[PDB]
């Protein structure tokens, strides 16, 4: 099965690295992860990650790297003592494989190298370790809080420390004055990145916030201006943090699924897929085709409605918006066929461990023929639209562009890295929700990744979807809606009313919480914005002992400091409305 | 007349402000090139004499429309001089 | 006369502050209903989305800079108390350093929720806050009698 | 529910009324106050020239169009001196860039205005109204009369669409440091604008005081209304365009099609 424990340890990788060190040090533990996972002492993780880095098939992309607490797990077969762990995930394109590497250490010595030499995008990354938890990274550049205010005390995922507002103190004001007084002097110190240029006549900050519209959310980028050039931006993230991750640790299974929705607010459906393929990849629940086709059905729904905002918004801030208002119509359109499927038009909260809430009711086949018989004329008046414009196709060329190997140091990935020529989807390299029983095309860029390609592959991918979703349409089987397991939350309702041991596994399971046993589950989907995951590691008990969230858009807002250096302020703008970059996501 | 509208115009600004009150270093690269400005500065100038030509046309005739052909001519080319040598361009 | 309560009533200029969700649905209303809306010159901010700990200074800042006659609709669960959001970040509703005046709940709201919010916004704003002793009459008593003589809904077996 | 179209901009005006005003730090006061009126007065006394009737005429004065004229390169001051009053160089940029496209495209109406003055002959508004008694001004000069028209909607009519934003990062917006009263005298200025120069474009380009089977001022009244509409019907659906594509389909474009003008009326004429 696709769910059962694997340790990995006949896979290339571990036996390469088992004849370079010899024995000792390695030890592979036994996961749902579907990747190998190695510890790998502190002392050698440098010399560790360099061999792969230059391997003959290399590890080019720093996936993820983050923290865990580690200290209140009481179910510790074969790890090592350690009272926190901090883990690298590596992916290998050429391998289509990944690696998961694991730093023990202890609660007096929390000291490790910086590893942002070898991949740049982990500088951020260590930064959020340095905020959340309390491991000090010594040779990081700039290690300062990027979260929470630099006057916040305490690590917020420590379980030390109270999760909940409640044991706070309430918004009494006492430290907004304090704050008022901070933002009334706002003074540069010189110490918000290394800005080497002095500030002086030379040099001119200014915090350049886009609170406009098409900014996709409120944040600052301080930059040093000379010369009306990009000399240095500084992002000042972190506003929109609403702690999804420490909240999975409070919430049961089943009652974290409303807080998947939120992480990106046009995902919806897409944000729950990986973590019920997660949870469920914890229970070793194998769910029957219909519902595999029904979420691959809502998950290219959604995808359309993403894809038409960000085409619609591009046309609107650098072209003509007369007519791709008529797309606003036509979203509203999908978002009545969703309500018709889930019930509301955003934030579904539809999907469930094992399948979905309801069954289809039974007039969606006729409206979703409607959609996709109407629509094609429409993609087709809009592909014109876009692909013979002139005046911002001309605009739109060479502005801010980057190549294959830019996007794999700084982990991009979705519509930037495909316009590229590294033909990499996870729908087809890794399979998901049913997607190998259909049929779909890759489109790709070439070799420059600029803001007309970018969209040109997003009407491409379009089309892809509207035919996956016809595919849906005609190939719809017959059967259940839910998995026939006891750990399917809720059971059915029908069955429930009426029979006395679904009734008693419904009161657990909505009350208690489902006990999925102590193991740790891993899985990544093509998101609307680049490739989402979600890593959730159980402690045996109802609630998660420790969920990790990796969103693109983090990824994403990173690299612009490495592109956009030497520009206009005006081509910023550009590649910010130009870049998949939605606030809720940097900050989740 | 002019003279009593215009009294009756500043009465009510009198009136409106009045209600109103008692109702309670270096730009660097920064702006310049106003140069667009200043051809506008120069093209009124030259606009005005045909603001005053305007007014006697018929009693000018032949010789009139032929030097004020010269005179639109010797704008015109003045014109794409500024265009071809780069002046006349985008600006900020 | 009265004439000045009617001139606020018949026109109101909004000052749209909605976050990272929750503005789509605004938006959805907004281009239906309705770049007028400028900073220092509005008297109403529709306050969505979750009010966060960090950027709550930046709401104040926006509160303090508009005039003497001043309006807050709190849109969404989000924003009129901490919403599902009860965690150390988040501050537990916009009401707690500001004045509110209307509460739409919701998550997202409606555009005809948005409207209603207008209907009742002017009602407030044609009874002089707006009490007046009029407004101790509230949605969950004036329709009671409405919402309970209700029997029978469609089977959700439909669309 | 209200029934006028006209009471809306009403209770704007009793809004903007009673509104407690605040000094503004290290800003100059004396153009914080005089720059509404450069803005107000200008096209409200560029309303002292219509002859509205021959037996109730506002001013019986030998030239309107000069004065015209004058109104039009006045109305600038307003901008510039709001720029400085904003005293932040974001705004005072802004509105060195509005200024800079007004200055751009005021150029045209005045040459557009010398092929109807030049075929009417004279200054004084009683020649330019008898003067359209059977064929109006029109017919010939269609380029001249979009021209002009062109010119009317560009002089901080809104139909630019830079004036409360800027496409230009690094500045804002002109209209954001005024919150008082001033902000209404903006509104009702343009407004006063809109109306006068439909107002002086019928009385110009059209035959005033015809009078076919009805009475003429109600036929003036009537037809400015008809033009009222269309110009709001054009500025709706006119798009807002940005500074760019103003700066192209300036100097460049318009600027011949005025000197070929002139051209074509003064070869006709005789
Ligand atoms: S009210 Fe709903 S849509 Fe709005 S911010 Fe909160 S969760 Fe998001």
């Amino acid at each position: 099965p696709a769910w059962q424990t694997r340790d990995h340890l006949d896979d290339p990788v571990i036996g390469e690295l088992r004849n370079r060190f010899g024995p000792d040090a390695f030890t592979v533990q036994a996961t749902r992860t579907g990747v190998p996972v190695v510890w790998i002492k502190r002392e050698q993780l440098l010399e560790v990650g360099d061999f792969l880095k230059k391997l003959p098939k290399p590890y080019v992309m720093l996936f993820d790297l983050h923290g865990m607490d580690e200290r209140l797990r009481t179910h510790r077969e074969g790890l090592p003592a350690a009272d926190f762990s901090v883990f690298y995930h590596l992916i290998s394109i050429d391998r289509n494989r990944d690696i998961m590497l694991k730093v023990a250490l202890a609660e007096n010595d929390l000291h490790v190298p910086t590893f942002t030499k070898l991949f740049p995008n982990a500088n951020w990354y260590e930064r959020e370790t340095w905020d959340l938890f309390g491991i000090t990274f010594d040779g990081h550049p700039n290690l300062r809080r990027i979260m929470m205010p630099q006057t916040w005390k305490g690590h917020p995922l420590r379980k030390d420390y109270p999760a909940r507002a409640t044991e706070f103190s309430p918004f009494e004001l006492t430290k907004a004055k304090q704050d008022l007084e901070m933002e009334a002097l706002t003074f540069k110190p010189e110490e918000w990145g290394m800005k080497r240029g002095t500030e002086n006549e030379d040099f001119m900050f200014l915090n350049l916030g886009p609170n406009h519209p098409s900014a996709h959310g409120a944040f600052r980028i301080v930059l040093q201006l000379d010369g009306e050039e990009i000399v240095d931006c500084v992002p000042d993230i972190g506003y929109h943090h609403r702690g999804a991750e420490k909240m999975g640790e409070r919430q049961s299974w089943h009652s974290y699924i409303p807080y998947t929705d939120r992480i990106e607010y046009l995902g919806g459906c897409v944000n729950e897929m990986p973590y019920v393929l997660a949870v469920e990849k914890l229970a070793g629940i194998t769910v029957p085709d219909r519902v595999n086709v029904i979420r691959v059905m809502l998950s290219e729904l959604f995808r359309i409605n993403s894809h038409l905002l960000y085409i619609s918004t591009f046309i609107q801030d650098v072209g003509a918006m007369t007519p791709v208002f008529f797309a606003f119509t036509d979203r509203q359109k999908i978002y009545d066929l969703v309500e018709a499927i889930t019930g509301f038009r955003m934030h579904p909260a539809w999907f469930r461990i094992g399948g979905v809430a309801h069954d289809l009711p039974r007039g969606w086949d006729r409206l979703l023929r409607e959609f996709l018989d109407w629509m094609p004329k429409r993609l087709a008046s809009y592909e014109k639209a876009a692909l013979q414009n002139t005046i911002l196709k001309g605009r739109s060329q060479g502005v801010a562009a980057y190549g294959a190997k830019e996007a794999l140091e700084w982990g991009t990935t979705g519509a930037g890295l495909r316009a590229t020529g590294i033909d990499f989807d996870v729908r087809k390299a890794r399979p998901y929700s049913g997607y190998e029983n259909f049929d779909f095309e890759i489109p790709v860029g070439g070799g420059v990744s600029d803001c007309y390609t970018r969209v040109m592959l997003k009407v491409e991918e379009l089309r892809q979807s509207l035919r996956i979703l016809e595919q849906c349409l005609n190939n719809m089987p017959e059967g259940p809606f839910k998995a026939d397991h006891p750990l399917t939350t809720p059971p059915p309702k029908e069955r429930t009313l009426q029979h006395i041991e679904t009734l008693i596994t419904h009161f657990l399971q909505v009350s208690w919480g489902p006990v999925m046993p102590a193991n740790e589950s891993f899985q990544m989907i093509e998101a609307t914005k680049g490739i989402n995951s979600y890593y959730l590691t159980s402690d045996g008990s109802t609630m998660s002992y420790r969920t990790r969230v990796r969103t693109p858009s983090f990824a994403h807002l990173q690299q612009i400091p490495a592109a956009i250096r030497g520009s206009l302020v005006s081509d910023l703008i550009v590649y910010l409305g130009s870049i998949d970059f939605v606030m809720s996501d940097v900050d989740r | 007349a002019f003279a009593i509208f215009l009294i009756v115009a500043i009465g009510l600004c009198c009136l409106m402000l009045v209600g109103g009150w008692f109702l309670g270093a270096r730009l660097r690269l920064s702006a310049k090139f106003y140069l667009v400005a200043m051809f506008f500065v120069i093209f009124d100038v030259e606009a005005l004499y045909l603001f005053a030509w305007s007014t006697s046309i018929r009693e000018s005739g032949w010789v009139g429309f032929v030097e004020a052909a010269i005179f639109i001519f010797v704008l015109l080319a003045g014109l794409v001089y500024l265009v071809r040598i780069g002046a006349l361009d985008w600006t900020p | 006369n009265d004439m000045v309560n009617w001139g606020r009533k018949n026109s109101i200029w909004p000052y749209n502050f909605g976050l990272s969700c929750c503005y789509v649905e605004m938006v959805t209303s907004f281009t239906a209903v309705h770049l007028r809306a400028s900073p220092r010159q509005a008297d109403l901010m529709v306050v969505a989305g979750t009010c966060f700990t960090k950027m709550a200074p930046v709401i104040q800042r926006l509160y303090d800079q508009m005039l003497e006659p001043k309006w807050v609709i709190s849109m969404g669960a989000c924003a009129n108390s901490g919403g599902m959001y009860d965690i150390y970040s988040v501050v537990q509703g916009v009401d707690k350093f500001i004045p509110v005046d209307v509460y739409i709940p919701g998550c997202p709201p409606r555009p005809e929720a948005y409207m209603q919010a207008l209907m009742l916004l002017q009602e407030s704003i044609g009874k002089e806050q707006g009490v007046y002793r009029a407004n101790m009459q509230s949605e969950r008593e004036r329709k009671r009698g409405e919402r309970i003589a209700v029997t029978n809904l469609r089977t959700p077996d439909e669309i | 529910v209200g029934w006028g179209g006209s009471l809306q901009l009403v209770a704007d005006m009793i809004k903007m009324f009673f509104k407690e005003d605040w000094i503004p730090k290290f800003s100059d006061r004396v153009i914080f106050t005089l720059a509404p009126m450069i803005a107000f007065t200008s096209l409200l006394l560029a309303f002292a020239i219509v002859p509205v009737s021959p037996g109730w005429v506002v001013a019986d004065l030998n030239i309107g169009i000069l004065f015209f004229l004058m109104m039009a390169g006045l109305a600038v001051y307003a901008v510039l001196f709001a720029g400085w009053s904003s005293n932040n160089k974001y705004s005072l940029l802004g509105a060195m860039r509005a200024s800079a496209q007004t200055l751009s495209y005021e150029v045209f109406l005045g040459l557009s205005l010398m092929g109807v003055v030049a075929q009417a002959g004279s200054f004084n508004m009683t020649d330019i109204v008898n003067s359209q008694a059977h064929v109006w001004n029109v017919i010939p000069q269609f380029f001249g009369f979009i021209t002009f028209a062109i010119a009317g909607v560009a002089v901080c009519h809104r139909h630019p669409f830079d004036q409360p934003e800027a496409e230009q990062e690094l500045a804002d917006g002109y209209h954001i440091e005024y919150s008082g009263m001033k902000f209404g005298l903006f509104f009702v200025g343009e407004y006063i604008g809109i109306v006068t120069i439909s107002a002086l474009m019928v009385t110009l380009f059209f035959g005033g005081w015809q009078g076919p089977l009805l009475p003429p001022f109600i036929w003036f009244a009537l037809k400015t209304a008809f033009f009222m509409m269309m110009f709001i019907l054009i500025r709706a659906s006119l798009p807002r365009p940005r500074y760019d594509q103003v700066m192209s389909f300036g100097w460049k474009i318009c600027l011949p099609l005025t000197l070929i003008n002139l051209l074509v009326t003064a070869a006709v004429i005789l």
